[PDB]
Parts: structure tokens; C-alpha cells; sequence
């Protein structure tokens, strides 16, 4: 397993994909405002 | 008939969070069951083994789920014989289940497994397992199943008498995120409790308060009724009387009467009445463990007695205090009151040779330090409530692009026309 | 979620008194609360205020 | 049940008991460590009693508690202490856990150990190292070795990565897998470069290993000896095709700087002048031209439609180039004759540019080009405008880049003789053009005056060619000079192009230029900051340096000047080259931004990253940008698309139709600018460059800087217009032609089905034409004909069916070369 | 497969880093 499950530990990191997710909108929203 | 939902629930067998939704209705999917309807799973499917199991009682990602349906079938059928045996065979298979999604499903499983159980072989032999995969799943990083299992073994320590084992257990615990608020409050409940029995109150009120917040409502009564029982107890021990609007909220007002007969005892600060009440409702208070908490109050009651006798008298001959508190001797008194003074209750001094307490003033009227702290603490609360709402609220976000090309062109054309003119 | 809650409730207890309470399951609340306490005091006091003073008449 | 006795037995004497405490404890630790977790303090002291032997019991026991406490380097240490209580084959999740846990520790340790040194040593706790290797042994017994490798990859232990598996099995699939991987991965190339040597060695064991492997490996090492060792071993193994194909591995890979070593070496090493003749690559130029001349798909009518479309000064410039594209190396004056009044409508620089656009057209004619330029060359008089006269100068090297050094230096003499104005610029242009990558101080020097001569016209080119000469790690002195001259010399452009030169001669240096980078970053002036990115590119281009990117981002983030950001964004796709993957996702932020420049710089890098690649996904992101109100933006977007879109067209990509028409639309549009139509006509001509039959390639496998150059050259164009002809570099053949030993050019259509994109292409069988890097590799040879490759099939540009009965049938075939060459 | 995936992910972990840290930048330069 050793390295096997390893992929999971980091695989779950997808959490950062969502926050940035909150960012884009959160970021894209300004872009509309600034633009 | 209704088994369609069981098939429809199987339509939730696609991938990932469907299971979550799949479970929701499956919570109420157990409304209708028949033993012949059990044969439905027999026709739904390894297959042969399943059939055999079904026979005894009376795709895999949904195999575990249908096993859930077997447990639910049996446990809800009262029959413990087959239900109990099945769990051993079902719990094992689903347990060793080399699947990650299954861990989430098994939590409902474990939730029942412990439940029906009775003793050692269940408290001890069944506990060793919950800790085993508790570690396994802990390395497997499935939040829900972890938290659930942890709760089950905690509940085991408290079905036992061991608070310490559970406490040091917490000491080495880290709890995870992504949860179910109900399990979250189960935790906060047990936590607050053991945290209290060890004497530390001021942090117990916290975890139990959360057990009130994070708990759902619908009809989840008995948990609220019970907790409150612990809520009222902590609030009482800590020295802060709860308001009446507590002993009269819902159907639970019929069970809180004992505590509503404690505060009447406590606020008055009359010991004999207290004791008599404890004898009166004792047995009632034993059905939960709030009892040995309550029997601690004998200190608090007397504290109250002293504080009231102080606010209502500038100086009193020891004789009289000893009469109002019914106590045997004056010598007893000045020990009690000498104690009360050190604790920052009375702010007095004692005249010994004439034997009368004489009492400190409110020079401490506008301390200013007190109200400030209370104010400060409050502000942090409003802020957080404003920060969390800004970080959560902040989440149909798409479909963005002002300006344009068609119109822009039109504008350009107009401009050109103007120029020409 | 409701079902989960129910399950939690079940685990925490059953319960004996809780069941009874549930069966019983109203009214209002008015506005504010604390501290009720006993009753039949005022007139009792006067009944005694007489008696007291009557005792003090006896005095 | 509960540990209380065992808790009590603990302090109780008779180490016998304590053993049997620990023993009984050990078994029941698993549950009861929880209670026991408070006894650990004694247990610690217990492990400190050499008197009591078994304490490794308690140590591992504590380790049990410590996992159960989440303590690990604790647990590991005491599991390490155990050695006996502990064993690898003992299977518990815990054991598995603690091991795996213990393991990870090694890596950074080893890596930290790897940091200073690297290899054998006792620095690391051998227990771990043992257990490490013991698991590596188990990995060996797992006998899937990337399993072991990726570890030992990070484990940095070549000893492990020795060759055990080598002799074992998996003849072809135990090195490349890691090797190709290693290229993608290892921070310190040295560790990877260590692999490369051994790898070659592993392959040099040779049951006839694949050489292009070794080639790239060598090309990655650029170690001539290996190649020479190969060459000997080659000469030992000598076969034409083998040598040829090797030299074909070679002619297509080794840098102009690297290879020339091997040349004189191979010279000295003797043989087979074919090798030296392959060192030409003119055969390709021929074949390419041959391919072109043959397979050119032109339709100037539409370009005429684009040329006849509008008429002006700036625009007329552009269409002087796209014509070159469609004629690039193709050697035709078609429209050049059409409008002679074209020249009237050209302007001194356009006149200058129109003259240079010739080298493009004739690029790959290694003789004619000079004669092509001859009428417009120098001394040979001129019809008017010394720019046109200046034009040939730069125009010349276009064909002869690297091969015109003589004429270059010769022209450099003309330069040296008088450096100033066009007569010095156009020459000052073409000099470093051919001198690029070749280190000639004169080139640097002669320009350095022409530079210092402070002609915004002339001195500019110096700021390039000097970079081009020393393009490489160059020298920091010129850097100082340039950087000095930057701050020193007073001009916008002359000052500007310096950093570009700085960007040049900082190439792959990476960590090196960081100073000047930092310097350039710290610059008040955009220019230094500007080139900084390009510097950072040429340093870190290809492989992503996050921090670089991170810096480049934050730089683009943190700069007031937009062009810099624009630039900074542009240069990303260089250090972001190797992964075009996220680049859309990357720019998908910068795709959407208030600023055009940002949105401008977006187009290029992504348009660059996928230039030689796919992702209509990437493409489609830009189409909104193609509608960004600034024509200059869409102009870029126009370009950026076509940079990708060549060969990809026609229902393979349906979008090309619009994109093409969009140009035409724009090209039709009077209300679209000569920004708009400019790129449009160009991007059109882009798609149609090299008779539309040619591609754009860069580190698609190993880098070629010349591919890059035209880009960075073209980078500043609306800045400084007479440039883009540099873009001719990355033009790449789709040619598929028999080639062979004698070079009888036997042409067969090898006939292995692709979903047919040789049918997907612009309007107006395996032999040459469209192909595709892919549509190459859906096509495989027949064994039936006389000639067979050793490498069995291959890309398009490299061709060469290897020759397996002369002066007989199999007839004869010839081409442009066979005529003159 | 891991030595190609488990290793090819570390990039990803950086992708969120390359962008996670940059993302704050747009939030920050936008406000000014």
C-alpha cells in the first residue's frame, strides 16, 4: 500500500480546488466591477 | 410496491455523494418491510451467499447497503436472535470490506451494532473492533465513520463508569471536519459531560451549549430533554441559576420538574428543603447519571445561603446565621463563612469576640473592568458571526460578461456617422 | 438529516419519562419570566399581619 | 480488560515481571495503551534501562501507543529501537503504518543528505536505511521497480537503482519509463544526469539499444564523448542507416553549439562523411523545400484577396510577410511581381522589410539566397532606399542562419567598416541572426560599438545579435555591459533590446541570472523587468519553475506597467511550455481581466504553448478575446490561435473556418483596424506558412532554441515591426519521403489508417503532404519494399525509410537537391 | 502507474499553490 494510499492523502487536497473555486467567482465578480 | 424505493435507492449506486442522498430517503426507506420482500434482495443478487444469508434470516457498493437493509429489517423486527447473529456475519463482511465508500455506509451499521448489544462480549469484544478500524479508518481519512465510531466507544466508556479512560482518550484524539451535525452534538454532549464529572464546569457549559446548537430539531426530543437535564445541572453547579423559561418549554417540562424542584431549593438557600427533595426525586434522578452531579450542590446551596444572608444584612450575630441555616454550632459557622470570604463572595470581616459578621461595601460599584470584559467577549461574537457569514454567504455563480461586440460595432458606426456629419 | 437526528435521540435514550412527555404533547408564554416561587404569601402575611399585630394586640 | 494491573506491574520490580508485564502488556497494548499512555514516562525510563533487556518491547509498545497517540518519530524511534519486537513482515496496519511512516522520514533525510552529498553513508539511521532497503528488497521482491525506483528516485540511491532489475527482465521498459520520467521530475539534474550516464551505460550494454533514447539522453547531457563513444560503438556497429538514423537522431536534436563539437570530433575521430553530410541537414532543407515545392498548398488568390483587400502603409507591411510565409523556403516571388507598385506602397522600413521578407521565401536555399539577395545585396548598387539595401542584410541570414557566418562576418566587416543607420542595422540585424548561438566576441564586440554608436535604428539590433551570439550562459560581463548600457545608454529602444539580449545570453542558466533577474526585477524601468521575464523564460523555459512562475505571476501581478505584465504573461508559456495543460486554466484567470495587456499577454503564451499542440478548449478561451474591443488584443488572439491552428483544420477543427473567415471578415471589414487585419492576414498567412504544409515545433523529444527565437523576436513587433520574419524558425516540415541510403528517395505510401486529416486542411496515401505528428503515427511502413527502418516508422519531419540492390530496378527518383545538390 | 500519477500530482498540488497564492493577488490588485 505503501505509496498506494499515499495518492489518497494528497488526492483529497482537491479541497483547495473549491476554495479557489470560491475565489474565481469571488475574483471574477471584481473583474466585472472593475471592468 | 414500496420496494421500488429500495430499487430507486439502488439507482443511487452510481458514484460518491449519491450515497449521501441515497441514505437520506433510506433513513425512511425502512417504513415497510416484509420477509417475502426480503426475497427481493434474494432476486437482486456472492449472489448465492446473499441468498443463503436471506434464507437464514427468514453491485457490491450496494451489497453493503442491502446488508444495511437486512440489519434494519431485523433490529426493527424486534427479533434479536437472527438480528444479533446477522450483525456478527454482516458487520464482519461489511467491515473488512476493502472499499472506501462502504465506510460511510457502515457507520449506520455500527450505529445499530453497538445499540442492540448488551454486555462484555459487546462492550469489550465489540469495543476492541470499533477502536481497531477506528484506527484503520483514521488512516483511511473517512471523517463520518471515524466520528461515529469514536462516539460509540465514548458512549461505551459512559455505559461503563470510566470517565478517565475516555478523558485521556480525548487527550490523544483529534476530531475531523465534514460531519453530521447530529453526530457532532453527540460528541459535544459526551465531551461536555465527562468534562463536567471531572469537576471542570466552565468548559462543560460550552460543549453542551454546542450540543444544543448543533443538534437538529424536527422531533429529536429525548436527546434535548436529556441534555438539558445536564444543561440545567451544569448551569446550576457553576452557580448561575437558570431562568424559568427553561422548566417550561415543551413536553420535556414534565421531566425537568426535578430540576425545577432543585432551583427552588437552591435559590432559597435552605438546606433541609434541598435534602428532602433529593430524597424525593432521587430514584428519578438515577435513571440518568445527573444524580452524583446534583449531590455536589450541597456546597453551592450553602454558598447561596451565605450570600443572601450577607446582602440582606450589614452585620449579624453568628447565632442568627446559624439559626437561619439550621446548622449545629457557631464554630461550624465561622468555618463556613471564613470560607465564603476567601472565595470572594461576601467581602466581609468577622468580629470574633462579639461574633458577628460585618460586611464590605460596593465601592466596587462601577468596577468598569467587569462590564468591559463582558462587552469585549460579546464583540468577538458579533464579529465571528459576521466573518463566518461572510465566508459562507459568499458561496448560481457564473454567466459573466458585460460590454459586447455587436453593440460596440453599432456604437462605432454611430460615431463614424457623426464624424461624417 | 431529520432521520439522523431521530437516531441520535434514540441512542441518547428512549425514554421512560421522555416517552410520557411526548405522549402528553401547547399553551403560550406571555412575556418574560422568573422568579415565580411559591404563593399564598401576601394574604398569609396579612392573615399574619393581623395575627402578628393581633399577637401584637395580644402584646 | 483494563491495564491497571499492567499499569501497576510496570513499576513493580523483577525485570522478569516487567518483561512479562511488557509481554502481556504488548499483546494488550493495542486497546489499553490508552490507560497506559500515562505510564509512558516510566516506559521511557524503561527503554533507558540497559539492565532490562526487552525494553524494545516497551519501545515498540510505546510506538504502538504513539501511533495511537499519533506520535511517530517517537514511535518510529522506538520501533527503530525494537528491531525485534518490530519486523517488516509482521503485518498490522500499525506496522504497515509505522513502517510507511518510518519510511517517509528517510526521504527528506536522504534528500537533505542528498542535498550536500549523495550516495552511501551512515548519516541516516541505518535501521531505517536497512528497513528502507529491506522494503526496497521487498520492492525488489515486489519486482515492479518504479515502485522501488520512485522511492530510490527520491531515495537517490543508484546502488538500489544499480542494475539488478536490468539483468532480471523487461529489456525495453525499465529505464526510459523512469528516464523520460526523470527528465520530467528530478530537481537536481545531476541526480538525473547521473541516471542518464548509467542509462546510456545500461543501454550501452547493448543488445542493440535504442539510440534516439541515448541521443536525447546525450542531448540532455550534451556529452560529446558518449555520442563519440556511441560514434565509435556506432563505427564499431557501423551501418549507414544506423549511423544515418543516429545522425538523424543527431541532426534533429543536438544544439548548433553542441553538435559542432561532435563535428570536429567526428572529423578528428577519423568514417562516414555522410555523417558529416547529415551534419548539414541541407538535405532536410532540400527535402523540406522539395516537400514545399512539391506539397506547397498556396492559394495566394485568397491572400491576394487579402492583399487586394485593403491598401495602406502599416497593413501593406503585414501582407509583405504572409506572402513570405506561404513562400517561406518555397522560393517564389508570386505577389512580389503582382504588385511592383507594392514597392511604391512600401515605406523605407517596409521597403527595408519587403527586402528581408525574401530570405523567408528562400529560406533553405543555401546557395541561391545570396544570389537571391544579390540584386538587393550590398555594393551591388540599388534602385532606391538604403533600407531595401539594408533589407537583404538581415534578409540574407534568414536562410543562412548559422550557415552564413562567413557572409555574416563578411557583412560584419561591412558592419565593422561602418556601423550606423540601416547599412548597419539591417546588417546589425542579420549578423547575430546567423551568428546566433555561436559565440563570437566580434559579433558581440562589433555590435557593441554599433550598439554604443547609439543609433536607435542600428544600436537596437546590436542589443539582439550580441544576445544571439552569446545566447547560452553567455558572459556576465556583456550582461554588466548590457545592463550598464541599459542604465547607461540613453534611448528607449537601444536601452530596451538590451534586456532581450540579457534574456538571450541568460538561457537555461536558470538560478544563475536570478541576480540580473532580481536586478531586472528591481529595475525602475520596465525594460529590465520586461526582459527579466524573457530572461527568466530562456533560463527556465520549458520546465516550469513554480517560484519563477510564482515570481513571474506576482511580478505581472505587482507591476504597474502593463506591457511588462503582458510580457510577463507571455514569457510564462515558455517556462510553461512543457505543460500547455493548465495554461488555459492558468490564463483562464488572465483571460478574464480588466486590462487588455493582461488579456493581450494571455493570447501569446497559451497560443504559444499549444502552437504545436491541440486544445480547441485552450483555443475557444481566446475567441472571446478575439472579440475584446481592442483590435490589438484580438489581433494577438488572431495570431495566437493560428499559431496553434496550423494543420489542425477542417472539421478536425471546424472552428478554423470562422477563424479563417474571421480574418477575412476582418480582412473584409473596413471598420476593423490594421491592427485587426494585420494579425488576421498574418495569422492567415501563419496557417498558410510553408505552403500551409509546415508546422510549428519546440521541445515537443528535446528543445530547440531556434524554435523559440522567432517568438521572442516577434514579441516586440508593434513595438518594432520589421521582425516577425524571425518566426520562420519554428516552421517545421510535415514531410514524409522515403529518403534512404543512396538517397534514391523511394516514395511509398505506407498505408496504415488514421481518421483522415490529410483530408482535413484548407482548400483554395502516406507520401509527404499534411500528415500530422499524430497522423504520422497512425501510419506504419510496409515491409514489402526494399527499404526498412530500424526504428520502425517515426515522425514526419525526420522521414528516412532505412535502406535494406543498386543499378537495377527500384528505378530512380530525384528532386531539387539531386539537381543542384 | 503511481510513479507516473502519484508523482504527476505534486504538480497539481502546486497548481492550486501557483494559483492559490496568485488568486489572492487579483483580489488584492482589484481593490486598489
Amino acid at each position: 500500500y505503501l505509496s498506494k494510499i499515499e495518492e489518497l492523502q494528497l488526492i483529497v487536497n482537491d479541497k483547495s480546488q473549491n476554495l479557489r473555486r470560491l475565489q474565481a467567482q469571488r475574483n471574477e465578480l471584481n473583474a466585472k466591477v472593475r471592468l | 410496491a414500496a420496494a421500488a424505493e429500495h430499487s430507486q435507492r439502488e439507482l443511487d449506486t452510481v458514484t460518491l455523494e449519491d450515497i449521501k442522498e441515497h441514505v437520506k430517503q433510506l433513513e425512511k426507506a425502512v417504513s415497510g418491510k416484509e420477509p417475502r420482500f426480503v426475497l427481493r434482495a434474494l432476486r437482486m443478487l456472492t449472489s448465492r451467499r446473499l441468498n443463503h444469508y436471506v434464507l437464514y434470516k427468514a453491485l457490491p457498493e450496494v451489497e453493503a447497503y442491502l446488508q444495511l437493509l437486512v440489519v434494519i429489517f431485523m433490529m426493527n423486527s424486534k427479533r434479536y436472535k437472527e438480528a444479533q447473529k446477522i450483525s456478527d456475519d454482516l458487520m464482519q463482511k461489511i467491515s473488512t470490506q476493502n472499499r472506501r465508500a462502504l465506510d460511510l455506509v457502515a457507520a449506520k451499521c455500527y450505529y445499530y451494532h453497538a445499540r442492540v448489544y448488551e454486555f462484555l462480549d459487546k462492550l469489550d469484544v465489540v469495543r476492541s473492533f470499533l477502536h481497531a478500524r477506528l484506527r484503520t479508518a483514521t488512516l483511511r481519512h473517512d471523517a463520518d465513520g471515524q466520528a461515529t465510531l469514536l462516539n460509540l466507544l465514548l458512549r461505551n466508556y459512559l455505559h461503563y463508569s470510566l470517565y478517565d479512560q475516555a478523558e485521556k482518550l480525548v487527550s490523544k484524539s483529534v476530531f475531523p471536519e465534514q460531519a453530521n451535525n447530529n453526530e457532532w452534538a453527540r460528541y459535544l454532549y459526551y465531551t461536555g459531560r465527562i468534562k463536567a464529572i471531572q469537576l471542570e464546569y466552565s468548559e462543560a457549559r460550552r460543549t453542551m451549549t454546542n450540543a444544543l446548537r448543533k443538534a437538529p430539531q424536527h422531533t429529536a426530543v429525548g436527546f434535548k430533554q436529556t441534555v438539558h437535564k445536564l444543561l440545567i445541572v451544569v448551569e446550576l453547579l457553576l452557580g448561575e441559576i437558570p431562568d424559568r423559561l427553561q422548566f417550561r418549554q415543551p413536553s420535556l417540562k414534565r421531566s425537568l420538574m426535578p430540576y425545577f424542584l432543585l432551583t427552588q431549593a437552591v435559590r432559597t438557600g435552605n438546606l433541609a428543603k434541598f435534602n428532602q427533595v433529593l430524597d424525593q426525586f432521587g430514584e428519578k434522578f438515577q435513571a440518568d447519571g445527573t444524580y452524583t452531579l446534583i449531590i455536589r450542590l450541597r456546597h453551592n446551596v450553602i454558598k447561596t445561603g451565605v450570600r443572601m444572608i450577607s446582602l440582606s444584612y450589614s452585620r449579624i450575630s453568628l447565632a442568627d446565621i446559624a439559626q437561619k441555616l439550621q446548622l449545629d454550632s457557631p464554630e461550624d459557622a465561622e468555618f463556613i463563612v471564613a470560607k465564603a470570604i476567601r472565595d470572594g463572595v461576601i467581602e466581609a470581616s468577622i468580629n470574633h469576640e462579639k461574633g458577628y459578621v460585618q460586611s464590605k461595601e460596593m465601592i466596587d460599584i462601577y468596577s468598569t473592568r467587569e462590564p468591559q470584559l463582558a462587552f469585549h467577549q460579546r464583540i468577538s461574537f458579533c464579529l465571528d458571526i459576521h466573518n463566518m457569514s461572510v465566508k459562507a454567504m459568499r458561496f448560481s455563480y457564473n454567466k459573466d460578461l458585460e460590454s459586447a461586440e455587436e453593440r460596440r460595432e453599432r456604437e462605432q458606426q454611430d460615431l463614424e456617422f457623426a464624424k461624417e456629419m | 438529516e431529520k432521520k439522523q437526528p431521530v437516531d441520535l435521540g434514540l441512542l441518547e435514550e428512549d425514554d421512560e419519562f421522555e416517552e410520557f412527555p411526548a405522549e402528553d404533547w401547547d399553551a403560550h408564554v406571555w412575556e418574560d419570566n422568573w422568579d415565580d416561587d411559591n404563593v399564598e404569601d401576601d394574604f398569609s402575611n396579612q392573615l399574619r399581619a393581623e395575627l402578628e399585630k393581633h399577637g401584637y394586640k395580644m402584646e | 480488560t483494563s491495564a491497571a494491573g499492567i499499569i501497576s506491574l510496570l513499576d513493580e520490580d523483577e525485570p522478569q515481571l516487567k518483561e512479562f508485564a511488557l509481554h502481556k502488556l504488548n499483546a494488550v497494548v493495542n486497546d489499553f495503551w490508552a490507560e497506559i499512555s500515562e505510564s509512558v514516562d516510566k516506559i521511557e525510563v524503561l527503554y533507558e534501562d540497559e539492565g532490562f533487556r526487552s525494553r524494545q518491547f516497551a519501545a515498540l509498545v510505546a510506538s504502538k501507543v504513539f501511533y495511537h497517540l499519533g506520535a511517530f518519530e517517537e514511535s518510529l524511534n522506538y520501533a527503530l529501537g525494537a528491531g525485534d519486537l518490530f519486523n517488516v513482515n509482521d503485518n498490522s496496519e500499525y506496522v504497515e503504518t509505522i513502517i510507511a511512516k518510518c519510511i517517509d522520514h528517510y526521504t527528506k533525510q536522504c534528500v537533505e543528505n542528498a542535498d550536500l552529498p549523495e550516495g552511501e553513508k551512515k548519516p541516516i539511521d541505518q535501521r531505517l536505511e536497512g528497513i528502507v532497503n529491506k522494503m526496497f528488497q521487498r520492492c525488489l521482491d515486489d519486482h515492479k521497480y518504479k515502485q522501488a525506483i520512485g522511492i530510490a528516485l527520491e531515495t537517490r540511491r543508484l546502488d538500489v537503482f544499480e542494475k539488478t532489475i536490468l539483468e532480471s527482465n523487461d529489456v525495453p521498459g525499465m529505464l526510459a519509463y523512469s528516464l523520460k520520467l526523470c527528465m520530467s521530475l528530478m530537481q537536481n539534474k545531476q541526480f538525473r544526469n547521473k541516471v542518464l550516464r548509467v542509462l546510456v551505460k545500461i543501454y550501452m550494454n547493448l543488445e542493440k539499444p535504442d539510440f534516439i533514447n541515448v541521443c536525447q539522453c546525450l542531448i540532455f547531457l550534451d556529452d560529446p564523448q558518449a555520442v563519440s563513444d556511441i560514434l565509435e560503438k556506432l563505427v564499431k556497429e557501423d551501418n549507414l542507416l544506423m549511423a544515418y538514423q543516429i545522425c538523424f537522431d543527431l541532426y534533429e536534436s543536438a544544439s548548433q553549439q553542441f553538435l559542432s563539437s561532435v563535428i570536429q570530433n567526428l572529423r578528428t575521430v577519423g568514417q562516414t562523411l555522410k555523417m558529416i553530410k547529415i551534419l548539414s541537414g541541407e538535405m532536410a532543407i532540400e527535402l523540406h523545400l522539395q516537400f514545399l515545392i512539391r506539397n506547397n498548398n498556396t492559394d495566394l488568390m485568397i491572400l491576394k484577396n487579402t492583399k487586394d483587400a485593403v491598401r495602406n502603409s502599416v497593413c501593406h507591411t503585414a501582407t509583405v510577410i504572409a506572402n513570405s510565409f506561404m513562400h517561406c523556403g518555397t522560393t517564389s516571388d508570386q505577389f512580389l511581381r503582382d504588385n511592383l507598385e507594392w514597392l511604391a506602397r512600401a515605406t523605407n522600413w517596409a521597403k527595408f522589410t519587403a527586402t528581408a521578407s525574401l530570405g523567408v521565401i528562400h529560406k533553405g536555399h543555401e546557395k541561391e539566397a545570396l544570389q537571391l539577395m544579390a540584386t538587393y545585396l550590398p555594393k551591388d548598387t540599388s534602385p532606391g532606399s538604403a533600407y531595401q539595401e539594408g533589407g537583404g542584410l538581415y534578409a540574407l541570414g534568414l536562410i543562412h542562419a548559422n550557415h552564413g557566418g562567413d557572409i555574416i562576418d563578411y557583412l560584419l566587416n561591412q558592419l565593422k567598416n561602418a556601423s550606423n543607420d540601416i547599412v548597419r542595422h539591417g546588417g546589425s540585424l542579420g549578423l547575430g541572426l546567423a551568428a546566433m548561438g555561436t559565440a563570437r566576441q566580434d559579433v558581440y564586440d562589433l555590435l557593441k560599438t554599433n550598439l554604443y554608436q547609439d543609433d536607435a535604428v542600428t544600436g537596437e539590433a546590436a542589443g539582439l545579435a550580441l544576445g544571439l551570439v552569446m545566447l547560452g550562459s553567455k558572459n556576465a560581463q556583456a550582461i554588466e555591459d548590457m545592463v550598464g548600457y541599459a542604465q547607461e545608454t540613453q534611448h528607449e529602444k537601444i536601452l530596451r533590446g538590451l534586456a532581450v539580449g540579457i534574456a538571450l545570453v541568460m538561457y537555461g542558466r536558470m538560478e544563475e541570472a536570478d541576480a540580473l533577474i532580481e536586478s531586472l526585477c528591481r529595475d525602475k524601468d520596465p525594460i529590465l523587468r520586461r526582459s527579466g521575464m524573457y530572461t527568466v523564460a530562456m533560463a527556465y523555459c520549458g520546465s516550469g519553475n513554480n517560484k519563477a512562475i510564482r515570481r513571474l505571476l506576482h511580478v505581472a501581478v505587482s507591476d504597474v506597467n502593463d506591457d511588462v505584465r503582458r510580457a510577463a504573461v507571455e514569457s510564462l508559456g515558455f517556462i510553461l511550455f512543457r505543460t500547455p495543460e493548465q495554461c488555459p486554466s492558468v490564463v483562464s484567470l488572465l483571460s478574464e481581466s480588466y486590462n487588455p495587456h493582461v488579456r493581450y499577454g494571455a493570447a501569446m503564451a497559451l497560443g504559444i504553448c499549444c502552437a504545436g499542440t491541440g486544445n480547441k478548449e485552450a483555443i475557444n478561451l481566446l475567441e472571446p478575446m478575439t472579440n475584446d474591443p481592442v483590435n490589438y488584443v484580438r489581433q494577438g488572439a488572431l495570431i495566437a490561435s493560428a499559431l496553434i491552428m496550423i494543420q489542425q483544420t477542417e472539421i478536425t477543427c471546424p472552428k478554423v473556418n470562422q477563424f479563417r473567415q474571421l480574418y477575412s471578415k476582418v480582412i473584409n471589414d473596413k471598420h476593423d483596424d490594421v491592427m485587426a487585419k494585420f494579425g488576421a492576414i498574418l495569422a492567415q498567412g501563419i496557417l498558410d506558412a510553408g505552403g500551409h504544409n509546415v508546422t510549428i515545433s519546440l521541445q515537443s523529444g528535446h528543445t530547440h532554441m531556434p524554435s523559440v527565437v522567432g517568438v521572442l523576436v516577434f514579441t516586440q513587433f508593434w513595438f518594432w515591426f520589421p521582425l516577425s520574419h524571425f518566426l520562420s524558425l519554428a516552421y517545421t516540415p510535415t514531410c514524409v519521403i522515403g529518403l534512404n541510403k543512396d538517397l534514391k528517395m523511394p516514395k511509398v505510401q505506407y498505408k496504415s489508417n488514421c481518421k483522415p486529416s490529410t483530408f482535413a486542411y484548407p482548400a483554395p496515401l502516406d507520401n509527404p503532404a499534411r500528415v500530422m505528428p499524430a497522423q504520422l503515427k497512425v501510419l506504419t511502413m510496409p515491409e514489402t519494399c526494399r527499404y526498412q527502418p530500424f526504428k520502425p516508422l517515426s515522425i514526419g519531419g525526420i522521414i528516412i525509410l532505412k535502406d535494406t540492390e543498386l543499378v537495377e530496378p527500384v528505378a530512380a527518383h530525384g528532386p531539387k537537391i539531386e539537381e543542384e545538390e | 502507474d503511481l510513479y507516473s500519477r502519484y508523482k504527476k500530482l505534486q504538480q497539481e498540488l502546486e497548481f492550486l499553490e501557483v494559483q492559490e497564492e496568485y488568486i489572492k493577488d487579483e483580489q488584492k490588485n482589484l481593490k486598489k
